[PDB]
């Protein structure tokens, strides 16, 4: 659904400026890691996603299928703003 | 102290005869500049078909074995890179024979200051001092016309006070660092343009000459670009390509890189081994190695595409090679990489960067080849010299590549071992200056050659100082394998990070001669350069202590 697009607008906020252990965004450092390693697997902890909101965690136990497709395109957006490239990588 | 063209006509009149000729031009020694010079020189001789001998001298002590042994009919002699420091009039002696002296030894040198006994008191020279330091140079000028030939008690006291008055300022001179003003090649070309030869490969020899030393400073070279680029403008193979065409097909300006072996090696290995970039990015560190990959993540260049040889990389990356670097490198502080360089294209073979060619020749000089052993080794270097001489020729490219497959390997050695040092933090900051010694390492065979330690010493003095506050401090290195504790120790000069205010004038030349004149403990100036000497492990430690004090800087 188109409403789900708005969900992206939220999860991107979870993707970069989310912090833990006194500053130092973890997912920013994962995107930086690959990133340099360019191993094309971005890694998101379920603990944190569930910590921010249980509504998305509930979406993971209901309908992961199309939501991962919604999600990873946004991850590609975050990598795009952090490394203005990888149009040529994967 | 003469017109180049007129010194030329002199060496013409004493030359051609029956039997021809005779002259021995001494190519010396291990400095690529020498080749660059003497090759265009030798080609110039072949033009008028003047017979010549050409000798590969290594040791400065070795020259005595030659000049004292074989000379018969030779009325006109030529020498290269020697004598600017130590005078050969006393060293060879001479013993004036027959004014209008029969033999004229031309001495070509880039080194300063000239020996005092050389320029004034004309016997063997016919000096090449022109035109770099003319100057004045009034300090050497008052050194003689005053000194020579030099109520009466006050006039004697006055006279002697004047004598020491000149001797002090004179002592300031000739005790000083040895620093190249301009590349001897450049001047041979200045001599060459007056005769009227514009030849392309000649000019390439000049480019080679100038770019021989950019590994070490410029220093004037930063302003040598006019004197080359204008000449590149004084000729042109075709107004427009006309691809390729298979002939002429010549050198051209391209955005070249201090980056190492870009065209003949894989890109990633080309950053990872490059000398300027070793430093700024902390590549010996595993934590910094990643920062390179971040560079590639910034460029959008695949890691797999970085691993692949440069001939075969995609075309898009080639067309973007001059852009992407502008977009990215600026952010890493690596903004000084892009030079305006010279590249000669042989067409269907490939192209070659002016600098990389020099990396090939240097590569040739050490590899790809009790007194009996050192003589035999220096001999092996003498033979190897010609293996390197041949690569300059255009018609044989097949062995030039044998240089490059070496030039890569050497770095793979040098870098490796270089890192082997920084892991143990072997640098001794001391007080007055920085110092190091390699007590152990892999494959010291490569490190036998003076120039190998010139390049390792170079990547290391480049690595330790970015800068990297504070106080660029000259570095010392040592290595030993065989020949019973020869422990070769070369002097070095500090590297400014592209912002160079002063030449800084390497002082090890003086500091070593002070020790040879003190206890002289197994100290050997046998190598041609004043910065590099030999030592024994027995006497190296007291030598190091006598090196520490008294510090001349």
């Amino acid at each position: 659904p188109n409403v789900s697009r708005t969900i992206a607008r939220e999860l991107k906020s979870f993707l970069l400026e989310y912090t833990d252990e006194t500053g130092r965004s973890v997912y920013g450092a994962r995107i930086r890691t690959l990133g340099e390693m360019n191993s094309e697997s971005l890694e998101v902890n379920y603990r944190h996603l569930a910590e921010s909101k249980a509504i998305l965690a509930l979406f993971l136990a209901k309908c992961p299928e199309e939501m991962l497709k919604i999600f990873d395109l946004v991850a590609m957006e975050a990598t795009e703003l952090h490394y203005p490239d990888y149009a040529r990588i994967h | 102290i003469s017109q180049f063209s007129e010194a030329y006509n002199k060496i013409l009149r004493n030359s051609s005869s029956a039997s021809s000729c005779q002259l021995v031009i001494f190519v010396s020694c291990l400095n690529i500049d020498a080749l660059c010079a003497t090759k265009m020189l030798s080609l110039l001789f072949k033009k008028q078909l003047v017979q010549s001998q050409i000798v590969p001298i290594f040791g400065y002590s070795e020259l005595r074995r030659h000049y004292s042994q074989l000379d018969d009919n030779i009325n006109s002699l030529l020498l290269v890179g020697f004598g600017g420091v130590i005078d050969l009039e006393a060293f060879l002696e001479i013993d004036p024979q027959e004014q209008s002296f029969r033999r004229d030894i031309y001495v070509l040198d880039a080194h300063r200051p000239w020996n005092l006994d050389n320029i004034f008191g004309s016997q063997i020279i016919q000096c090449f001092d022109d035109g770099t330091v003319d100057d004045t140079l009034g300090e050497e000028k008052e050194a003689y016309y005053k000194l020579l030939e030099l109520n009466d008690l006050s006039k004697r006291k006055q006279r002697k006070k004047q004598i020491h008055e000149y001797e002090g300022v004179l002592e300031e001179y000739y005790s000083q660092g040895t620093t190249v003003v301009n590349s001897i090649s450049a001047q041979i070309y200045s001599l060459l343009s007056a005769i009227g030869e514009t030849n392309l490969s000649n000019l390439w020899l000049n480019i080679l000459g100038t770019t021989s030393l950019d590994i070490a400073y410029a220093q004037v070279y930063n302003r040598l670009y006019p004197l080359l680029q204008d000449e590149v403008k004084r000729l042109t193979p075709s107004s427009r390509n006309s691809v390729k065409t298979p002939d002429t097909l010549t050198l051209n300006i391209q955005p070249d890189y201090y980056l190492f072996l870009l065209r003949h090696s894989s890109l990633y290995d080309s950053f990872y081994y490059s000398n300027y970039v070793n430093a700024k990015l902390s590549l010996w560190n595993e934590n910094g190695k990643k920062r390179l990959h971040k560079m590639f993540a910034r460029m959008g260049i695949p890691l797999s595409t970085a691993q692949e040889t440069w001939l075969y990389m995609d075309h898009s990356i080639k067309r973007e090679l001059g852009i992407i670097f502008d977009k990215n490198l600026d952010r890493y502080g690596l903004q000084d990489i892009i030079r305006d360089g010279f590249v000669r294209t042989l067409g269907y073979r490939g192209s070659i960067s002016a600098s990389e060619f020099v990396e090939a020749l240097t590569a040739l000089l050490e590899v790809g080849n009790s007194a009996q052993k050192l003589t035999n080794l220096r001999k092996r270097w003498v033979s190897n010299f010609w293996l390197s001489w041949d690569a300059l020729d255009d018609r044989k490219v097949e062995l030039l590549n044998r240089g490059i497959q070496l030039a890569q390997d050497l770095q793979r050695a040098i870098f490796n071992t270089g890192v082997a040092i920084l892991e143990k933090k072997l640098i001794k900051h001391l007080r007055i200056y920085r110092l190091c010694v390699l007590q152990d390492g892999p494959d010291l065979d490569l490190y036998r050659n003076p120039l190998t330690l010139l390049r390792l010493g170079n990547t290391l003095i480049e690595c330790c100082a970015e800068s990297e506050d504070k106080q660029l401090l000259p570095m010392v290195l040592a290595s030993i394998d065989e020949n019973t504790d020869t422990y070769l120790v070369a002097g070095l000069t500090p590297r400014y990070p592209r912002g160079t205010k002063k030449p800084i004038l390497n002082n090890f030349s003086m500091a070593f001669q002070q020790i040879t004149a003190e206890t002289d403990a197994k100290v050997r100036i046998d190598n041609f350069e004043s910065s590099i000497i030999e030592i024994r492990r027995e006497d190296l430690s007291p030598f190091l202590e006598k090196l520490t004090l008294s510090g001349l800087l």
